[PDB]
């Protein structure tokens, strides 16, 4: 509908955003409030890759200043692909609080994530929301990227702690980045 | 003035009487009539169950007097 | 009302057991805190109350002078509860189950040996003075004014000599 | 029944106050939210480091003393007794050893703070 | 109260354990020694309290002002010990071996 | 319009008239305009009468009245001892120098007024602002915060 | 009879006061102030507490 | 019934504690030649409910390097221990009737001691271990001194229980035998509550906050309530004890309104102690208790040992 009305409007397509303020490394070290760590089919065959937040907003301002930009759709996704099970994995690592996976059906994974959203208030889950934690991120191919508007992809092993400092309890709280394993990554 | 403390220091005495005054009313209440039975010792705990046995309907508060008597 | 004073006693042995566990000595102060509570109340259950208020106000006031010893000297920068180390948290939870599964075999096999549940809570209370005036526990303890004039001393001269015995000892 | 009545009534009061302060208001944590206060600036050391004690000496000798305490207190009772002759020389004998010691650690200078 | 009476012996054995299971803390290990001492005066009250025995009702007031004279004995000691180390470790305190 | 949206609209009414009757500032001032602050304290205005009482701790601040010149030492500072304050809370900023630099604007060690480190809800302009003047913008603060509509919004979402 | 366990001990010493390093002093240190009420408000008074 | 007895006893207590904040504020204002609050409400009796409903509004802290379990547990904790000791007070009658009521007393003053302890010692910060250790040295010298005035009192009295003390007081009160105790018994609840000049906790100059530095908003709220109820818990047990009182079989209610009198004018000068004197250093109130009163209690309490033995007035036990 955008490109029907607006037919030279800028498009941009940003994966899974974290950030300080985020609901993706604060969800799933939020997930350390329940006893385990329920993931479909064990968190694998589900691909991610995260784009930091200061990234994605360095490449819209990049758009608004850039002639080449017009008419096109970007891709703005992080420079590393994960696994969910490794990224949730590398989250609780960082958080140092403990990893307790739980492989769980998805039908169940939606019933439980609509018992969550149906709050009045802000809720903690959706339905939509475990779908699209469950759904693998493309590949993009053929999409000019945050490179192609200038913005270098600031790695989530490198922006991580900022994140998590906070999940963590008085004994892990002074923990630098090099004491957290970083996670594997896959080239699919 | 120092008068406007009066209401503040009257909300205050009212909300200090009222417990004392509502404990003792609602101990004659609930023993009819007659102020809480104290059993500070086992004779007077013994009284207070001999005197429940003795009434009939299992309240130590129901006295009986010399109506009991022939 | 009659598993009351086994409810009591299990929750004694609980907190002796987080105390033998030996977290950071807050946590320890805290657990012999509430384990002088527990045992205030079981003495409260079976008779005088002076006894048990005796021994909760002594503990409140040696725990108090343990708590400013421990974040004084006996301290760390990360202090350590039952819930920091997996092998102290997995040991609490094996007491706890041993001792379910300790009752459970003295009810079953022993029969009435030392635990009967069946028998739990009959056999409390053995004989009471149903009337009589004077038959409250501290009398015992004012008794000690009198019967045991010895006690007394004793005991005096045990506080006078460890007032002059800490006096030595911290010197220094 | 009565007393562990009102004390359960006192306990679910207390536990509905602060759960209901914990659970009404909007939540909006962060880093420097919940960091350690200051006066402003970051603390040098943790606050779990050793934190010299300069009463320890008064405090072993209110161990003594509350020792002392729970010895007299049963004196209410003791006063009752027939032979009041002997309870009351025993009752002056420990108020004055007490007295002593006290009189002695403050000559020693025990009662002191250090430093 | 014999169930009452083989948890509190119980709790008695559990205490003692902690006192000869040693970790790094005098401190908790005095603690320990506190937790016996409850323990023994919990066993002597509940007894003299179902047999009647008010004449032995004043020995437990009696373990606890000397169990108590043992504690401030030991918090003295303990004193010294961080004076000597900064610390109250037991593994610190080891150089009489030779 | 909606039975549920006029009681929403006096829940918020009920919970403006609380927290603009309880307004709690922290103990914080740096200069002369903490001095005319300390004066408005003083028995001739009384703060206190207004329900408006200074609490030592962040924690339990619930405005920050800015009184004086934010330096660039002092900024750090002044920031943390704002984010420590729990959510409900305000900044009053006061005089020229915590409006805007003031009469040390082009100094090498000053920030120009302290809403580029904090977000302030009430400026009150003075060199120093009187008390009178200090305590009309704590009252017009509370009127700001009984205007605001927080369960409406949330209604309304 | 030394061993290869006991090779290491030392005799003790002649009069039982054995030379220990000298443990360095842990003094707290605070920041009074500058949000404090006795700072008088900009006042960093970075203090080294014994106790 | 019983339920509504425990209902209008702490409903009204509570009430009170609130008004007792407003009065105070008013009482200090007008110590202060101001005015305090007389906005909020017709002469600001709605301020202290806006107070607490501001408090439990606003978002309670959870500091990264606090104990959350001890955080959370000492603020309940505190306010349970002042229902608890305010529950077992005859005017003339006590909802719950104890025998040893005044070591009832103590063992829950000790423990609401340890409420402020752990208070200071969840929240990880360096002030708050200043407040906690200020309130370990104040309570061993308040403890071991109110311990043997009460002694003493308790010794002229004869019992443990406190319809026993309304029954001595029933001709005279006892700040007429026992007024230099009194006296220091004063000053022990002055020390006890952690009023001025024997605060040292939650130290306002000194310190920043003290042990409730970094406590907000609910919590904050709980340790005040625990704070102004003891208030008003120690100056009704004053005035039991030693300021008895009329009390007649046939009606009970003289009883309560002269109770109520006295407690709202020890109430008040206990306001008027705080406007009046300036802070004490923690180190002179222990020396304070352990040099001046201490040595003059022993005396006392041996004076009263002696006394009932050659007058014979020695008291019933029943
Ligand atoms: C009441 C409120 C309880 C919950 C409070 C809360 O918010 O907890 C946060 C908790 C979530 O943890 P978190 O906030 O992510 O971690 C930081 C906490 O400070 C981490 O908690 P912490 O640092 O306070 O440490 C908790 C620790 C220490 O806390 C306690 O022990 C508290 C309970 C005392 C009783 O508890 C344990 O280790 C387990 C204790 C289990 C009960 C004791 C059993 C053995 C002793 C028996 C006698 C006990 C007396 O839920
Ligand atoms: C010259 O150099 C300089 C200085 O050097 C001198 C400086 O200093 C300096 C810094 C300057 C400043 C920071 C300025 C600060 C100003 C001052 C220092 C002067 C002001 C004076 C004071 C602060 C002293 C105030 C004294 C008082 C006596 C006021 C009283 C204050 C109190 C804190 C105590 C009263 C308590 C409260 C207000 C809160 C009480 C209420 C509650 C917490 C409510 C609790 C109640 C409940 C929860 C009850 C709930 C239960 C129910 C049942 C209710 C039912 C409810 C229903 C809805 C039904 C600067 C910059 C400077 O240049
Ligand atoms: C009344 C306040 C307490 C409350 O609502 O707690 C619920 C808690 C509150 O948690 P919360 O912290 O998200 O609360 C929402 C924010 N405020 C406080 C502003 C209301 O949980 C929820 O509201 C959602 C949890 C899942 C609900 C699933 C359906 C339940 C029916
Ligand atoms: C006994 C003494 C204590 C008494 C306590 C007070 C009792 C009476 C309370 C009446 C008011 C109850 C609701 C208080 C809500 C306070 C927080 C608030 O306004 O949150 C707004 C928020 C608004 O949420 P939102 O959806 O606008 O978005 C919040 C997130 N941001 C702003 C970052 C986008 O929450 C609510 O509106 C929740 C309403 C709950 C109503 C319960 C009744
Ligand atoms: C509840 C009933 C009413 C109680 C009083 C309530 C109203 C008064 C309240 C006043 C405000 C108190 C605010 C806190 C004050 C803190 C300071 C303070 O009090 O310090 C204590 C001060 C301390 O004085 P000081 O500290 O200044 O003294 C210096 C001492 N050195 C040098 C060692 C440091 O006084 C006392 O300790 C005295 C306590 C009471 C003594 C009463 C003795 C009466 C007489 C006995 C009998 C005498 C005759 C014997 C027989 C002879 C026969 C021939
Ligand atoms: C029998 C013994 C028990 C009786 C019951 C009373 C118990 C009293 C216990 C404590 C007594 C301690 C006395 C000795 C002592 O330590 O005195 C110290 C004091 C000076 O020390 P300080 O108060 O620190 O002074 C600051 C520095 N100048 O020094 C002084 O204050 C000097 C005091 C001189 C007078 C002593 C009392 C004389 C009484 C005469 C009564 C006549 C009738
Ligand atoms: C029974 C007697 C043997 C118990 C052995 C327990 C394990 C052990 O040896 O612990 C040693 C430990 C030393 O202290 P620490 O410094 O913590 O040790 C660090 C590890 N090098 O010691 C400690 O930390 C002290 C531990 C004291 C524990 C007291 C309570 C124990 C409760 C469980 C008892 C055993 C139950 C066994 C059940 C078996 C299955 C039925
Ligand atoms: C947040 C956690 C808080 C944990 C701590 C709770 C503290 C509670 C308040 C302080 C209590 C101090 C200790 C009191 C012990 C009992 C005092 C006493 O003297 O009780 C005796 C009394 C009757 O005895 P007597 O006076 O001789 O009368 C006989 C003839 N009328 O009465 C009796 O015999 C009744 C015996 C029972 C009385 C105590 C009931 C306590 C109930 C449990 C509280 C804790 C519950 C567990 C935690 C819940 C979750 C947090
Ligand atoms: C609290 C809320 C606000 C206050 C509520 C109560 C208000 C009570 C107001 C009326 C008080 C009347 C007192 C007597 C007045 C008449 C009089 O003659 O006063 C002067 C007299 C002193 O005169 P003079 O001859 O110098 O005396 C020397 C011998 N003493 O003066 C006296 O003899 C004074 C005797 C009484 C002294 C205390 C009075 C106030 C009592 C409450 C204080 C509350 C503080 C908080
Ligand atoms: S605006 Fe003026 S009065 Fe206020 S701080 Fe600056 S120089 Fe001082």
């Amino acid at each position: 509908e955008v490109r029907s009305v607006f037919p030279e409007a800028i498009i941009i397509r940003p994966s899974d955003i974290f950030g300080r303020e985020d609901r993706f490394l604060n969800h799933f070290a939020n997930y350390r409030w329940f006893l385990a760590v329920p993931l479909v089919s064990l968190g694998f065959k589900t691909v991610k890759q995260p784009v930091y937040v200061a990234d994605v907003s360095k490449g819209i301002v990049n758009a608004t200043k850039d002639p080449d930009a017009v008419g096109k759709t970007f891709a703005f996704t992080g420079p590393n692909r994960y696994l969910l099970f490794h990224l949730v994995k590398y989250i609780f690592g960082m958080t140092h609080r403990t990893f307790i996976p739980y492989p769980l059906p998805l039908f169940v994974y939606s019933w439980i994530g609509k018992l969550f959203g149906l709050s009045p208030f802000e809720p903690w889950t959706t339905k939509d929301k475990v779908e699209r934690i469950h759904i693998s991120d493309v590949m993009p191919t053929d999409l000019p990227g945050l490179e192609d508007l200038g913005v270098q992809p600031t790695p989530l092993e490198l922006k991580s702690i900022e994140v998590l400092r906070r999940h963590r309890t008085y004994r892990w709280l002074s923990s630098e980045i090099e004491e957290t394993k970083p996670a594997k990554t896959v080239n699919y | 003035m120092w008068f406007e403390i009066l209401p503040g220091l009257a909300i205050m005495g009212v909300c200090l009487v009222i417990p004392g005054v509502s404990t003792a009313y609602i101990h004659k209440f609930t023993n009819g009539g007659k102020e809480k039975r104290v059993a500070r010792v086992q004779y007077q705990w013994y009284l207070m169950e001999r005197d429940r046995r003795i009434s009939g309907v299992n309240r130590y508060y129901v006295s009986k007097g010399l109506e009991n008597i022939d | 009302m009659n598993n009351y004073i086994f409810v009591l006693s299990s929750l004694f042995l609980v907190g002796c057991l987080g105390l033998a566990l030996k977290p950071s000595p807050i946590y320890g102060g805290l657990g012999l805190i509430v384990s002088g509570f527990v045992g205030c109340l079981m003495v409260l259950g079976f008779g005088g109350s002076f006894l048990g208020l005796m021994v909760f106000l002594i503990y409140l006031g040696g725990m108090l002078v343990v708590f400013g010893y421990t974040t004084a000297m006996a301290t760390e920068e990360y202090p350590e509860t039952w819930g920091s180390n997996w092998l102290i948290l997995g040991f609490l939870v094996l007491g706890v189950i041993m001792e379910v599964f300790l009752i459970c075999v003295l009810n079953y096999y022993d029969e009435v040996g030392v635990i009967n549940l069946d028998g739990l809570g009959d056999w409390l209370m053995y004989e009471v003075d149903d009337v009589g005036v004077m038959l409250e526990g501290g009398i015992g303890v004012a008794a000690m004014y009198s019967c045991a004039t010895w006690m007394m001393v004793v005991a005096g001269w045990s506080l006078f000599a460890g007032i002059f015995i800490i006096i030595e000892i911290t010197r220094d | 029944m009565n007393l562990y009545t009102v004390i359960f009534i006192n306990i679910l009061l207390s536990l509905t106050l602060i759960l209901v302060a914990f659970w009404l208001p909007q939540m909006n944590l962060y880093s420097e939210k919940a960091n350690p206060y200051e006066c402003g600036f970051d603390p040098t050391s943790s606050a779990r480091l050793p934190f010299s004690m300069k009463f320890f000496l008064v405090a072993i000798t209110f161990l003594l003393f509350d020792l002392e305490i729970a010895l007299l207190l049963p004196l209410p009772w003791a006063i009752q007794t027939i032979k009041t002759s002997t309870m009351m020389i025993m009752a002056f004998i420990l108020v004055t050893i007490l007295s002593l010691g006290l009189a002695y650690e403050w000559t020693q200078k025990g009662l002191e703070w250090t430093e | 109260m014999p169930s009452t009476f083989f948890n509190l012996t119980m709790a008695f054995s559990l205490s003692l354990l902690g006192t000869l299971m040693f970790r790094s803390h005098l401190m908790s290990t005095l603690l320990c020694l506190e937790g016996m001492v409850l323990s023994l005066f919990i066993m002597t009250s509940v007894t003299s309290l179902n047999s009647n025995s008010m004449s032995s009702m004043p020995i437990p007031i009696t373990i606890l002002v000397f169990a108590a004279c043992e504690a401030a004995v030991g918090l003295a000691l303990l004193v010294k010990v961080s004076n000597t180390y900064g610390t109250d470790y037991v593994q610190n305190l080891n150089l009489l071996q030779c | 319009r909606s039975r549920a949206e006029y009681v929403v609209t006096k829940l918020d009414d009920l919970i403006n008239w609380a927290r603009r009757s309880s307004l709690w500032p922290m103990t914080f001032g740096l200069a002369c305009c903490a001095v005319e602050m300390m004066h408005m304290a003083a028995p001739r205005y009384d703060m206190d009468r207004f329900g408006v009482v200074f609490r030592a701790s962040p924690r339990q601040a619930d405005v920050m009245i800015v009184a004086g010149t934010l330096t660039n030492k002092m900024a750090p500072a002044l920031r943390k001892v704002y984010d420590q304050m729990p959510e409900p809370r305000y900044v009053v900023s006061m005089g020229s120098c915590a409006n805007g630099g003031g009469y040390y604007h082009y100094s090498y060690s000053v920030v120009r007024g302290c809403d580029r480190i904090v977000p302030v809800d009430i400026y009150v302009p003075g060199c120093p602002p009187t008390a009178e003047a200090l305590l009309y913008g704590i009252l017009q603060l509370q009127r700001k915060i009984k205007r605001e509509q927080k369960l409406k919004i949330w209604y309304r979402r | 009879y030394p061993s290869k366990e006991t090779a290491h001990w030392k005799p003790p010493p002649w009069n039982d006061v054995d030379i220990l390093k000298e443990k360095a002093v842990t003094n707290m240190t605070l920041n009074f102030g500058p949000q404090h009420p006795a700072a008088h408000g900009v006042l960093r008074l970075v203090l080294e507490l014994s106790g | 019934m019983f339920f509504i007895n425990i209902l209008t006893l702490l409903v009204p207590i509570l009430i009170a504690m609130a008004f007792l904040t407003l009065v105070e504020r008013k009482i200090l204002g007008y110590m202060q030649l101001r005015k305090g609050p007389n906005i909020v409400g017709p002469y600001g009796i709605l301020q202290p409910f806006a107070d607490a409903m501001k408090l439990f509004m606003k978002e309670p802290m959870r500091p990264l390097t606090t104990s959350m379990s001890l955080f959370i547990i000492a603020p309940t904790l505190s306010l349970t221990l002042a229902l608890s000791l305010w529950v077992p007070l005859p005017m003339p009658h006590p909802l719950i009737n104890l025998n040893l009521g005044i070591l009832f007393i103590l063992a829950t003053s000790s423990l609401s001691v340890y409420s402020i302890l752990w208070s200071g010692w969840a929240s990880n910060s360096k002030y708050s271990l200043f407040g906690a250790l200020r309130a370990v040295a104040q309570t061993i010298s308040y403890e071991v001194t109110m311990a043997i005035i009460l002694l003493s009192v308790l010794l002229m009295n004869g019992s443990y229980s406190l319809q026993t003390l309304i029954t001595t007081q029933e001709h005279m009160w006892l700040l007429l035998p026992a007024w230099p105790m009194a006296m220091m018994w004063f000053i022990s609840t002055l020390a006890e509550t952690n009023r001025a000049p024997f605060d040292l906790t939650e130290g306002e100059s000194e310190l920043v906050s003290g042990f409730n530095v970094e406590y907000a908003a609910g919590p904050f709220a709980l340790f005040f309530m625990a704070e102004y109820t003891n208030i008003i818990l120690m100056n009704a047990l004053t005035t039991i004890i030693f300021l008895g009182p009329l009390y007649y079989i046939n009606l009970p209610e003289l009883y309560s309104t002269n109770f109520m009198m006295e407690a709202l004018l020890l109430s008040s000068t206990f306001l008027w102690i705080r406007a009046s004197y300036p802070r004490f250093r923690y180190d002179q109130l222990m020396h304070l208790l352990w040099k001046n009163f201490l040595p003059l209690t022993l005396a006392l309490c041996m004076w009263h040992i002696s006394l009932p033995i050659f007058t014979a007035g020695v008291p019933p036990y029943m």
